[PDB]
């Protein structure tokens, strides 16, 4: 449209939420793959920050493709290293959603702030490949990794 | 672009002029400077254009890109006055060169939009219909020559139900596809032979034998066509001996319907022919009757009549 | 017009539907899976 | 007259063909087969077939087991699940299984072990004995 | 609709016709190697069923045991393979238990046990999965004839259901018998084949049926390949016959926003 | 001119067999050599902010690119590779680089050396 | 359009032809998801009159959501229940075409009045069940379902 096209011009940073990942209950519902920012570069936020944060869009980017041949084949014909890209694109998905302090009226949960290395560890482990043991589910609305082991635990013990 | 539009122009300007003795105009509607230039230069290099001795085959005009919408719109119309004088006063042939067409009419679109008068249906101007008629229709063969246009045509979105297109298409007489797919096979003419048409593909009008033949070496490409995608899947083992043989015959006509031009010379090397109808029918007659199963694929590459082809492939085995 | 990718789930008709109904199953399946194996190593590891 | 047909699931050597006399080997005991041999069924044991054409020409054909059927018309079926031609093997490694083989024996883990390294065994053995 | 609903659906038309197409290239590629693979057990599988060809076995019509064994892969989008071979089994089973014999079933490929899991779901004795995600072997042949033989079901009679590979268009639901040495002993049939005990016998009933299971694995397997190939190419075929009609309309579309929006501002000129 | 002619053309081919990249298997090697070459080509041509490339060692990367000095490269390191190679050719063979940049052609006696260098640096990696 | 969009709020029932039944054959084209009344209500027309129309709608409505696959992956990619439902619909969409007085010079046949009661009869045995094994084709252009009953023993022989 004619005035958010104009203003993108405008903007040193935007966070485009998009509808169809508040449909899938990400919430908020910012998309990852158009969401930008002038200082996403090695030199102004760090060589890792900058690695994970492109490792993540390049798997959710990979994850976008294989949904075309998913919608035909069914998941059980995928190759056994893009089986593992989905489950891990899935994974992060739920992972960027977050429970808000002012939100407790919608969720229940209770609102948290992730501090920034919090969020870069955690990200690089799931990428890594250190939580294929845990269900995607476990990661859905937490704050830091280690709430998601926590509550990966604990649907495991009340299973 | 890159396909061979202007070595194909060059060469249907050469030809026309040495076995009909009739000039040629080239109406460069929105024509960009360089290419403008390139043209030129590569004419004056070709010999069409001569700056020495009052013997050239080509009256140039040119619209150029920069030029306000008024001189875009009415250069169509300078060539056509060029091209009229050498049907009526001097009473011959003629070809007209229109690159591009589509420039014409939104020239158009935009003097008209200028002057203050409701776009019509996409934005072209209400009087396209009649704007494109009353140029389109002084290209005619009248009782003292005739005026043959050759108009590169632009579709605009890929859209050949844009008005445009839609408004053209109602003029041209022909048509011709040249595509890239057969400059890399390395035949040139990348003139496709099966989106190309044409309104005189009628007995009526070409006769009989020319008619028989032309449907004899559509259907055949066709076959080869719908073949090739069987060869591609099922391997060329499992292919019954007519199979095989429709395939050589097709891969003998795609190579017999390139030639070579006397304009191309400085690519191809080779001295460049002008193959009479006749002679062409005669050729792809023998062609796909089977007299020619017995010579290979590379004797038909490059060469003009079919007995220059004999000639080749006795020269290519000796 | 072109093709993008991933424009199967954006179209949202039977064939997005489709495709998400069969990854959420695949996934459920693979997510019991995992929580078995969870319960039961943490049972293996009191010991 | 006879019709052989000899077939590895992979390959196969002959197809309804016309040899004089065929040698095979067998459970029972190793035999011949000649153009009105009397019907009979058996299974191969690891050994060498041998076949003869028509006329006095010769071929070998090492044949891990399978079935060998004489039918009532004359047609020899020798169907072997793993037929390779002697030229396909090499001796070193069959009798270092085959002393390997010799040397486990005596670990009577079970059973049903001893019986596979007796297979083993005999197999390797008909190996050496085809190619010493 | 909206101009941005015919976009998108095109767009997802398009990505559906692109990937039918590479599907049915590669199905074409392990149809070239199945049927290149078919040529000689053909002949092997022919040859191990010319035994009970030429000595018919009568089988003793007063038994109480079956088998019904059906051949078909874990994977889909391969026309009415299944649905066929399927169809084939529930027939004779319940043919078969019309006269109260104790049938049983053994499933190869994960969509046979699912298409029968419904009804005959209890008369499953064992099945196979990872069947046709690589091409069989005879040691596949050989895990299913063990896997039948353990089973402590001592079947009196069986056949086995696979889709013989007539040619790349066409195939044939075609069922094979199999017998027990049991029945071979009885069958009369046997009395003129020397040095027959009940050793040598059935030794050979049991490598007949892995030679059998081999044979129908690889007929299944290239009918199911040529199936996958002319059903992609179908679908890719709808899918560009479909692209048509979506770009015709998506034009149509585009030229009357372009139309609209142009009459709005005219409108709104001359209105001032 | 001279490498990028034949770099454009295995491009076009990777493109009209990008596909099956996902499928990657259960193809001839025909198909599979050309979008193992495609993947390869392609990761040549990322490149970072800033860091404009001078045009002799734009020609030394596809040369080894193209040429086929790394086919057998696990696609994910051929950046390294690049990152590597090009600084190495900038220390030690600074001649080289000159020699093609005023020469503006690779000379036959160049391509050997090209080829020698490529060869000796993919060996130590 | 605006002018039918604005005439739909004038009106208590509608009748929505389409061009789309119409190429099918199908006459009259009238769209039974589209076409509605103010008097479909269980208290006006009844209960069996009402679930009889309501099933018919919700049958053809799941067989229009399968378009979509059956248009690519063909039937063969269809659940059992699905394939049923397909039969069902199809069987359905072409009892509900009529053959009238009106149209005799066009058509041939003779025209038929269907009764109300004779019309949920027929509908109420179709989704039941009873006409599975009849083909498409003997329901189309037929009055009440024993025409459609003849019409499938003629072509049976
Ligand atoms: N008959 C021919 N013989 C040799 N080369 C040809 C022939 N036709 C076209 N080409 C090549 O194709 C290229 C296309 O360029 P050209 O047609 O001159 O300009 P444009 O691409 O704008 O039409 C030319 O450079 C020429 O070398």
């Amino acid at each position: 449209d004619p005035a958010p096209a104009t203003t993108f011009a405008h903007l040193d940073a935007t966070t485009v939420l998009s509808r169809a990942i508040a449909e899938l209950g990400i919430y908020p519902a910012v998309d990852p793959l158009d969401s930008t920012s002038r200082i996403m570069d090695p030199n102004i936020v760090g060589s890792e920050h900058y690695d994970v944060a492109r490792g993540v869009q390049k798997i959710l980017q990979d994850y976008k493709s294989l949904q075309d041949i998913i919608a035909i084949l069914g998941m059980d014909e995928l190759s056994e290293e893009d089986k593992l890209t989905v489950s891990r694109a899935r994974k992060i998905q739920r992972f960027l959603s977050q429970p808000f302090q002012v939100a407790e009226v919608f969720t229940g949960h209770l609102g948290k702030l992730v501090p920034l290395k919090e969020t870069i560890k955690g990200f690089q482990q799931i990428l890594a490949g250190e939580y294929d043991h845990l269900p995607e589910q476990a990661f859905y609305m937490v704050g830091p990794i280690e709430e998601a082991v926590a509550k990966a635990d604990k649907l495991a013990e009340e299973h | 672009a890159g396909v061979g539009k202007t070595v194909l122009i060059m060469e249907l300007i050469n030809n026309v002029a040495k076995a009909h003795g009739g000039y040629s105009v080239f109406a460069g509607v929105g024509e960009r400077t360089r290419e403008g230039n390139d043209l030129y230069h590569e004419m004056i290099e070709s010999g069409v254009i001569n700056l020495k001795d009052a013997t050239s085959k080509v009256a140039l005009v040119y619209g150029q890109m920069n030029e306000p919408p008024g001189a875009r719109a009415r250069v169509a119309l300078t060539g056509l006055t060029v091209a009229e004088y050498f049907r009526d006063q001097e009473g011959q042939d003629v070809l007209l060169f229109i690159d591009n067409i589509f420039r014409f009419t939104q020239a158009g679109s935009e003097v008209s939009a200028l002057l203050g008068r409701i776009p019509s249906a996409v934005g072209y101007q209400p009087t396209l219909a009649t704007d494109m008629g009353t140029m389109q229709e002084r290209i005619t063969t009248t009782k003292k020559g005739s005026i043959t246009s050759v108009q590169a045509i632009y579709v605009p979105a890929d859209d050949l139900t844009d008005p445009a297109p839609a408004t053209t298409f109602a003029h041209l007489d022909a048509t011709t596809v040249l595509s890239r797919a057969i400059a890399e096979l390395g035949i040139y003419p990348a003139v496709d032979p099966l989106d190309s048409t044409s309104r005189i593909m009628d007995p009526n009008i070409v006769g009989s034998e020319h008619y028989d033949v032309a449907r004899g070496v559509q259907k055949i490409l066709q076959d080869y066509k719908s073949l090739q995608d069987i060869i591609a899947i099922l391997g060329m083992d499992e292919l019954s001996e007519e199979d095989k043989l429709t395939v050589s015959r097709a891969r003998k006509i795609q190579r017999f319907l390139s030639q070579p031009f006397q304009v191309a010379e400085v690519f191809t090397g080779h001295l460049g022919k002008l193959v009479p109808l006749k002679e062409t029918i005669k050729g792809f007659q023998q062609i796909l009757a089977g007299e020619y199963d017995h010579l290979p694929e590379q004797a038909f590459y490059m060469v003009g009549p079919i007995e220059e082809a004999v000639a080749k492939a006795d020269k290519l085995a000796e | 017009v072109r093709s993008s990718a991933g424009a199967v789930r954006d179209a949202g008709g039977a064939f997005g539907k489709r495709e998400q109904a069969e990854e959420e199953r695949y996934f459920r399946a693979r997510a019991k899976e995992q929580l078995a194996a969870l319960k039961k190593h943490h049972e293996n590891e009191i010991s | 007259q006879m019709s052989f047909t000899f077939a590895s699931p992979t390959q196969v050597f002959f197809n309804s063909a016309n040899v004089r006399q065929v040698d095979v080997p067998t459970q029972t005991g190793a035999f011949g087969i000649l153009a009105a041999h009397v019907p009979t069924l058996q299974v191969l044991r690891p050994g060498l077939v041998v076949v003869h054409a028509e006329d006095g020409t010769t071929s070998k054909y090492f044949v891990s087991s399978g079935s060998v059927t004489v039918n009532a018309d004359s047609s020899v079926q020798l169907l072997a699940e793993e037929a390779v031609t002697l030229d396909m093997l090499d001796l070193g490694a069959a009798k270092a299984n085959l002393e390997k083989a010799q040397s486990e024996l005596l670990g009577a883990a079970d059973e049903a072990t001893r019986a596979e390294i007796q297979i083993r065994i005999e197999a390797n053995e008909a190996l050496v004995k085809a190619l010493e | 609709a909206t101009l941005k609903d015919i976009t998108r659906r095109l767009k997802s038309i398009k990505n559906i016709q692109k990937i039918t197409k590479s599907m049915k290239m590669v199905a074409a590629a392990k149809y070239a190697r199945a049927e290149r693979e078919l040529k000689p057990a053909r002949v092997y599988g022919v040859g191990s069923l010319a035994l009970y060809e030429k000595a018919d076995i009568k089988t003793p019509e007063d038994k109480k045991k079956h088998l019904i064994i059906g051949v078909s892969s874990d994977r889909g989008l391969c026309g009415a393979i299944h649905s066929s071979v399927a169809k084939q089994m529930k027939s004779e089973a319940a043919n078969l238990a019309a006269a109260g014999k104790e049938v049983k079933i053994i499933g190869v490929g994960d969509k046979i046990r699912s298409i029968l899991h419904r009804t005959h779901s209890d008369q499953f004795l064992v099945t196979f999965k990872e069947v046709g995600r690589r091409p069989p072997t005879f040691g596949d042949a050989s895990v299913i004839a063990l896997e039948l033989l353990n089973s402590g079901y001592e079947f009196d009679e069986g056949s086995i259901i696979f889709n013989r590979f007539r040619s790349v268009i066409s195939y044939k639901t075609e069922e094979k018998p199999i017998f027990s040495l049991d029945t071979i002993s009885s069958a009369e049939s046997m009395s003129i084949y020397d040095d027959i005990d009940a050793d040598v016998l059935r030794n050979y009933q049991e490598y007949s049926l892995a030679n059998i299971i081999y044979y129908s694995l690889k007929e299944s397997t290239t009918s199911e390949q040529s199936a996958r190939m002319t059903a992609m190419d179908n679908a890719s075929k709808n899918a560009s016959e479909m692209i048509d009609k979506l770009t015709l309309t998506f034009n149509r579309t585009r030229q009357a926003v372009i139309t609209k929006e142009l009459i709005e501002i005219i409108s709104g000129a001359a209105a001032l | 001119k001279q490498v990028a002619g034949t770099m454009k053309l295995e491009l076009a081919q990777y493109r009209e067999v990008a596909a099956f990249a996902q499928f990657g298997s259960d193809l001839d090697a025909a198909t599979q050599q050309l979008l193992s070459r495609g993947v390869r080509l392609t990761e040549l041509l990322k490149q970072g902010q800033y860091s404009p490339m001078a045009i002799e060692e734009q020609v030394a990367v596809i040369y080894a690119g193209v040429r086929g000095y790394l086919d057998k490269l696990e696609p994910s390191k051929i950046t390294k590779f690049e990152n590597a190679f090009l600084s190495h050719v900038i220390s030690q063979h600074q001649a080289l680089l000159g020699k093609i940049r005023t020469d503006g052609k690779i000379s036959e006696e160049s391509d050997a050396k090209l080829k020698e260098i490529v060869t000796n640096f993919l060996a130590g990696f």
